């Protein structure tokens, strides 16, 4: 009997598909527990206002305010203690 | 009502709170330092209770190192055995104390039980009282000596401790190696009757099994001495170990005994009530069997690991079906396809088995338990245990690997039933076998932890089946938290 | 002391195996007698 | 994203004590399990049941030539449709 | 990370015992423990 000349090295197919499965599954969580220091803010509200403020000065195109506000936001990032200092919700 | 209000509402100041080791060092450091440590230890405790020449020296030391290491290994194994000895001792020592009271009865023939008890509020594990000279010199001496006698004693108490395991071993082996009609039918029924009630699983049943054994052996005797061939009893070795099974069972009765255990309308309504007290009362016995509160320790993890091992056993049994019982290259598997439906059915069944076992673990409902036992028994009996299984050329020649799988499932099922006896899944704590945390334990668990696909299956099942406020993110992060923590 | 009690078990078992080691009617009689004593063995020793 | 969560909780705060709702776990778990199990056995089921299928090819022509030396085919015969008799099961049994 | 173990199995414990607020309470505590490294190290300093 003859069959059309699919079904070659199927174990390959198996191994690569399952390792692709591994890639996605580890992708969902690989080090996401590391990405646990950014989701605790009670209100990122002031961060919003300042970031749109840097955008504002962007169109109004003032010189030092730009890098000034970028450095402030960067410092806000540096300290978690600072991410939480005033972000504690209004009493 | 703040479901996520607490996630960001947390305060901080309030938040803050108010043996083999010689083998290790010898593999690391010069073992000469290790023996110097061992004898200087000997020195310290004994105080407590009160370079060609160098080449031959290292070689002689090496010979001594080998002797010392062997001695250390036996001591460590002995320590493990000793751990078993303490649990058995609980029984041994309480029995010794009561025996001494009996000794008093022999010396003083009188009758007061409570008075002799008084020399020894009515229920205590510890009973500190007067102490009799012979007992103390006896254990002190026994403790003082040991080179291999420790092993002998350990054998004595372990065998006493096991009590019923060997009967299981013999029953499974005899039928698996030789399976006549009775030899194969009897085990399933004996397991089911046995795995029912903790105080006394079989009121009189053990005797029924043993009596069957004497009559069948007698039958064999006359058999050596036609229609007889029709019966599923065949010429073979005169006997292998049935006498040993019978002696072991007799010892079982002796131990139970030594410990102490047992072993107008008027007439029409009376007859109906009697019938109710036989069969409906038996149904009530099943109900009390299924009633709440029997207490035994719970170890889910041993079941889960045993199950995965069972899958390992099954998967190992794949190439043997082919013309290659040696786990050869995959190409043969590609080019053989020697009736592969059985592999898929078995694997599907075992995965379903794992799913249901976890489901029972989380919800602890009886129907799952019964489903487990019934499905396993029917599967084993229908799938195997007659001429059709010998469809593969596995009559008895290599017909042990499937049997190997058979007993492993059998032990698992029995321990599963024991777990049913304990129940109590709600109360949990880490597996003490895992909680021994040994580097070997650590390696085994991590290897379990490196296999593909584990994370999603465990996370998804627990997530659906855990019944509190929980997001997929929080819980899955928690498994990650467990990974770093361990 | 182990010889005393443990040998009692030993003698009962060994006589049983001696009865069963060779094929004979005499042996079957010994094995059946062994079971008979065996069931009451604890009682027989207990009794006078 | 974090503001979105805050906004939702402000206007959609789950009542305390619900703990969870069963149906949504049914849904999410079912979809996850079906997707993963299906992918796990997709090659397995495909090779088990579906897996190239043998198609019988039967010679539609047979030609036989008897030739001596290099002179000329002394004989040459070709049979194609009616002289190619497929085996009947009875003939197979006889063979 | 010992105390973290005990508290995480404690959240599991309250999980089977299925009490209402303790769950989210202990999840929030563990989350706060993560937030501050200063806090990861406050009492985790080994017993003296
Ligand atoms: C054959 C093909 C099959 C499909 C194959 C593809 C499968 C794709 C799977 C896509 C999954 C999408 C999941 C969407 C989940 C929405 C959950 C939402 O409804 O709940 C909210 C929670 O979800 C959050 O809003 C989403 C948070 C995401 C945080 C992590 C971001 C991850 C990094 C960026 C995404 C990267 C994705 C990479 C992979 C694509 C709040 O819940 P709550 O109000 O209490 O309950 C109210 C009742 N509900 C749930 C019915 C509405």
């Amino acid at each position: 009997k003859v069959s059309p000349p699919a079904g070659y090295g199927i174990v390959g197919l198996y191994v690569s598909i399952v390792l692709v499965v591994g890639k996605f599954v580890r992708g969902f969580f690989s080090e996401i527990s590391h990405s646990i220091m950014f989701e605790e803010l009670p209100c990122v509200d002031r961060i919003l206002k300042l970031c749109q403020d840097i955008f504002l000065v962007r169109e109004t195109r003032e010189l030092e305010l730009e890098e000034e506000l970028y450095a402030k936001l960067i410092f806000l990032y540096r300290s978690p203690e600072t991410m939480i200092k005033w972000t504690r919700e209004r009493e | 009502l703040d479901h996520a209000t607490v996630i960001h509402s947390g305060d901080y100041f309030l938040f803050e709170s108010d043996a083999f080791q010689m083998a290790y060092q010898a593999w690391v450091t010069n073992a000469q330092t290790v023996l110097r440590q061992r004898r200087e230890r000997a020195r310290q405790e004994r105080a407590e209770q009160l370079g060609r020449s160098h080449m031959m020296q290292r070689v002689l030391s090496t010979m001594q190192f080998l002797w010392v290491l062997g001695q250390a290994t036996v001591d460590g194994l002995t320590r493990w055995l000793r751990a078993f000895t303490k649990h058995h001792r609980t029984m041994s020592d309480v029995l010794c104390a009561e025996r001494y009271l009996l000794t008093q009865e022999l010396l003083r023939v009188g009758e007061v039980r409570r008075g002799v008890l008084d020399q020894l509020a009515s229920e205590l594990l510890l009973d500190r009282r007067l102490h009799i000279p012979e007992l103390e010199e006896a254990e002190r001496f026994e403790a003082q000596q040991g080179r291999t006698l420790r092993l002998l004693r350990a054998g004595y108490q372990c065998v006493a401790a096991h009590s019923e395991l060997l009967c299981y071993f013999i029953i499974i082996l005899n039928h698996m190696v030789t399976a006549s009609a009775a030899s194969l039918v009897l085990p399933v029924l004996v397991f089911l009757w046995a795995m029912l009630t903790i105080p006394r699983p079989s009121k009189r049943f053990w005797m029924t099994a043993i009596v069957f054994t004497e009559v069948m052996v007698v039958t064999k005797y006359l058999f050596q001495f036609p229609p007889r061939i029709l019966g599923l009893e065949k010429t073979d070795s005169y006997i292998k170990y049935d006498l040993v099974q019978l002696m072991a069972l007799f010892f079982h009765r002796s131990q139970l005994l030594c410990y102490g255990l047992w072993d107008r309308r008027l007439q029409s309504f009376c007859v109906s009530l009697a019938q109710s007290f036989y069969q409906p009362l038996q149904r009530f016995f099943h109900d009390i069997l299924h009633t709440k509160y029997r207490a035994a320790t719970d170890v889910y993890a041993l079941m889960f690991l045993a199950d995965i091992v069972d899958i390992i056993i099954i998967i190992f049994g794949f190439w043997a079906f082919g013309k290659h019982s040696a786990a050869t290259d995959i190409a043969s598997s590609l080019s053989d396809d020697q009736v592969p439906q059985a592999f898929l059915f078995m694997l599907l069944v075992q995965f379903g088995t794992m799913v249901i076992d976890r489901a029972l673990y989380l919800r602890k409902t009886v129907l799952g338990k019964l489903a487990f036992q019934v499905v396993l028994v029917v599967a084993i009996h229908i799938w195997m245990f007659f001429i059709l299984p010998a469809v593969t050329e596995r009559m008895f020649s290599q017909n042990a690997v499937a049997q190997l799988w058979y007993f492993v499932k059998c032990i698992y099922f029995a321990l599963s039933a024991y777990q049913i006896r304990c129940g109590y899944p709600t109360r949990i704590l880490g597996n003490f076998l895992t909680k021994k945390y040994n580097h070997l334990n650590l390696f085994l668990f991590q290897g379990f932890r490196l296999v593909p696909f584990l994370v999603e299956l465990r996370a998804v099942m627990d997530w659906v089946w855990t019944d509190t406020t929980l997001s997929l993110s929080n819980w899955m992060c928690v498994e990650d938290i467990y990974a770093n923590i361990f | 002391v182990a010889v005393f009690r443990y040998l009692f078990w030993l003698v009962l078992v060994v006589v049983f195996v001696a009865g069963a080691t060779r094929i004979s009617i005499f042996g079957l009689g010994y094995l059946l007698a062994c079971f008979y004593l065996l069931l009451f063995g604890t009682t027989l020793l207990q009794k006078d | 994203i974090i503001k979105c969560s805050r906004e939702t909780e402000k206007k959609y705060p789950q009542p305390k004590g619900q703990k969870k709702k069963k149906i949504v776990k049914y849904g999410m778990g079912g979809l996850i399990i079906l997707f993963l199990i299906a992918i796990i056995w997709f090659p397995l089921l495909f090779m088990s049941l579906i897996r190239v299928v043998g198609v019988v090819n039967q010679p539609i022509d047979v030609t036989v030539t008897l030739k001596l030396g290099g002179y000329e085919p002394l004989f040459t015969m070709s049979a194609q449709q009616p002289s190619i008799v497929p085996f009947t099961p009875q003939a197979y049994e006889e063979l």
